[PDB]
């Protein structure tokens, strides 16, 4: 599974980008997260949204990484 | 990863004040929201307050609004817990703990990365 560092560094980076619209997978390669705001908390402010009620996230499975 | 340990903690008389400090290793404090949790036994840590690393905004438990303070000091590593009108309930070990996710609320235990070893604060009537 993406582990929570690496789901958080992915919404530390897209901060300005989130929305109720999913995220892309936060990976080209392997497994990844994909994000968004829940849509019920569409009118919270960005800085009031709690990460575990008002962003909701879900694994996106890749291509394998190469090596 | 970054160390946190806490201190300030010890007794004080209801009605009292006290400012708990946590302090970090390393040189990336200021990239991790901070968290103040606090335990008595037999229940989990429950939250206390919070206070981003972007923006330094702040977010309190219904049991903290109005009374204590959360803040930080980037240049010193260190965030504070400011504690008044403390009362008997509020005796318990109080946690730093640091989470990497850098904006908006957090609330649970389980969603912070880092914690520190506690310090005990007992509030005597």
């Amino acid at each position: 599974e993406p582990s929570d560092k690496h789901i958080k560094e992915y919404l530390n980076k897209i901060q300005n980008s989130l929305s109720t619209e999913w995220s892309p997978c936060s990976v080209t390669c392997g497994n990844g997260i994909q994000v968004r705001i829940k849509p019920g908390s569409a009118n919270k402010p960005k800085d009031e949204l709690d990460y575990a009620n008002d962003i909701e996230k879900k694994i996106c499975k890749m291509e394998k990484c190469s090596s | 990863q970054v160390q946190l340990q806490e201190s300030g903690g010890g007794l004080v008389q209801a009605g009292g004040s006290l400012r708990l400090s946590c302090a970090a290793s390393g040189r990336t404090f200021s990239s991790y929201s901070m968290g103040w949790f606090r335990q008595v036994p037999g229940k989990e840590r429950e939250f206390v307050a919070r206070i981003t690393s972007s923006g330094g905004n702040t977010d309190y438990a219904d049991s903290a609004k109005g009374r204590f303070t959360i803040s930080r000091d980037n240049a010193k590593n260190t965030v504070y817990l400011q504690m008044s009108t403390l009362k008997p309930e509020d005796t318990a070990v109080y946690y730093c703990a640091a989470d990497l996710w850098q904006y908006g609320r957090n609330s649970r235990a389980a969603d912070y990365d880092y914690w520190g070893q506690g310090t005990q604060v007992t509030v005597s009537s």
